[PDB]
């Protein structure tokens, strides 16, 4: 409906690795739980 | 006259549509000079500690232990230098802390199983280059700048003359859009680079997904090149990251993605396969044709000798 495509691409352009693009930020230096 | 050239990547996220933009800056523009590239240092930086990070996360998710009890202390160490780290420059302590982590065999193995949750593609390459990139004197290479992950904040384009073309390149990527959005992307577009991570077609499954990436890709791109609107749009197909494929082909089965593949895993047969599996999704192989070509986006020579080709079928492609 387009509108679906529209969701598609949304849905598809979005994925992957997070967290692993920008500066540093304190949201990605949190500390892994098995390691506190 | 000089006509105006529409190009749309899309794909999927981490498919290396950014890196397509940077390359067109770097082969048909002014590049990147040394002075723009220091500019980097502090992105290559925090790129390579988010690769890190990434991996140790990992590891307490698969329950994978340091190779050495020791590399524990040197994990919460790395959070809190990173943590007070002033943005551009490494430490010798850091810088330790890391090189000794990425050497740790347990980090390797969580490394090597990567498949299994998701890490960036520029890694493995700053994180082997510790050497040259922890010195205080380092300066960023193009290909070092080209490497680097920057935030995606909207539309990103770029523009360039080639062939006496106004090329404007644009790329969504990431940035959630609405209809309206997408429609003013699409009216116009003279062509459509449609960016495939061939790599990706060993991930496990995620949580809340009914089918791999690789056929969630097809699934676009097979609604893409069969929408009618497009049927006079250039259709470009980039199977990317060939040399990653490559690397993978040897140690995982095509088979994980398409458990009905009876082929050799040879780099060959793996891609051939994988060509086809796309290509076929064209409902009017008389009507429309796809432009395929297998490509390595951060390999600046092959980028340029593919969009050179992709150039001459944009004009024939103008019925002139
Ligand atoms: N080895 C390798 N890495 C690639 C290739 N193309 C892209 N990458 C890397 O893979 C990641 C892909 O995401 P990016 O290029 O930002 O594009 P996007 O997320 O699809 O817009 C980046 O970290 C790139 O450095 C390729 O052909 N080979
Ligand atoms: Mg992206």
């Amino acid at each position: 409906d387009i509108e679906g495509l529209v969701e598609l691409l949304n849905r598809v352009q979005s994925s992957g690795a997070h967290d692993q693009r920008g500066l540093l930020r304190k949201e990605d230096l949190v500390l892994p739980e098995f390691l506190q | 006259g000089a006509r105006e050239v529409k190009l749309l990547l899309l794909g999927a996220g981490e498919s290396g549509k950014s890196t397509i933009v940077k390359q067109m800056k770097i082969i048909h523009e002014a590049g990147y000079s040394e002075e723009e590239c220091k500019q980097y240092k502090a992105v290559v930086y925090s790129n390579t500690i988010q690769s890190i990070i990434a991996i140790i996360r990992a590891m307490g998710r698969l329950k994978i232990d340091f190779g050495d009890s020791a590399r524990a202390d040197d994990a919460r160490q790395l959070f809190v230098l990173a943590g007070a780290a002033e943005e551009g420059f490494m430490t010798a302590e850091l810088a330790g802390v890391i090189k000794r982590l990425w050497k740790d065999s347990g980090v390797q193995a969580c490394f090597n199983r990567s498949r299994e949750y998701q890490l960036n593609d520029s890694a493995a390459y700053y994180l082997n280059d510790l050497d040259r990139i922890a010195q205080p004197n380092y300066i960023p290479t193009q290909q070092d700048v080209l490497r680097t992950r920057v935030k995606t904040t909207g539309i990103v384009e770029t523009h360039f003359t080639f062939k006496d073309l106004h090329f404007k390149m644009f790329d969504v990527g990431g940035q959630r859009s609405e209809r309206k959005k997408w429609i003013h992307c699409f009216e116009g577009v003279t062509a459509i680079i449609f960016c495939v991570a061939l790599s990706d077609y060993d991930l496990v499954l995620a949580e809340d997904e009914e089918m791999n990436r690789m056929h969630e890709s097809m699934k676009l791109f097979d609604s893409i090149c069969n929408n009618k609107w497009f049927t006079d749009t250039s259709i470009i197909l980039f199977l990317n990251k060939k040399d990653l494929f490559e690397e993978k082909i040897k140690k995982s089965p095509l088979t994980i993605c398409y458990p009905e593949y009876a082929g050799s895993n040879t780099y060959e047969e793996a891609a051939a396969y994988i060509q086809c599996q796309f290509e076929d999704l064209n409902k009017r192989k008389d009507t429309k044709e796809i432009y395929t070509h297998f490509t390595c986006a951060t390999d600046t020579k092959n980028v340029q000798f593919v969009f050179d080709a992709v150039t001459d079928v944009i004009i024939k492609n103008n019925l002139k």
